[PDB]
């Protein structure tokens, strides 16, 4: 499915 | 001065850069904000991918109608939603 059609990603805590 | 690293063009980008991500079979449109975290977002809203293809708003392309023996021409639309129209040729 495509359930969004967007993503946000940032820095790993680690 | 405050920057992105996208892993999937291995390039390093600037607040406000916008570019290309390949993921998933698809193009993205990112954009590097990044709210000092390196945040990207990436959107397939504004594309569309037909046919294992990839397009952009206002981009035409034909390809062949599952049975009929004729071809359709598609246009991609958008509208937030990654949709396009079909009609035959």
């Amino acid at each position: 499915s495509i359930s969004y059609t967007d993503e946000i990603e940032e820095e790993d805590y680690d | 001065e405050e920057t992105c690293f996208d892993k999937y063009t291995g390039n390093t980008y600037r607040v406000g850069d916008t570019y290309e991500r390949p993921k998933d079979s698809m193009i993205w449109d990112c954009t590097c904000i990044g709210a000092g975290r390196g945040r990207i977002s990436c959107t397939i809203a504004n594309r569309c991918h037909e046919g294992g293809q990839s397009y952009k708003i206002g981009d035409t392309w034909r390809r062949p109608h599952e049975t009929g023996g004729y071809m359709l021409e598609c246009v991609c639309l958008g509208n937030g939603k990654g949709e396009w129209t079909c009609k035959p040729i």
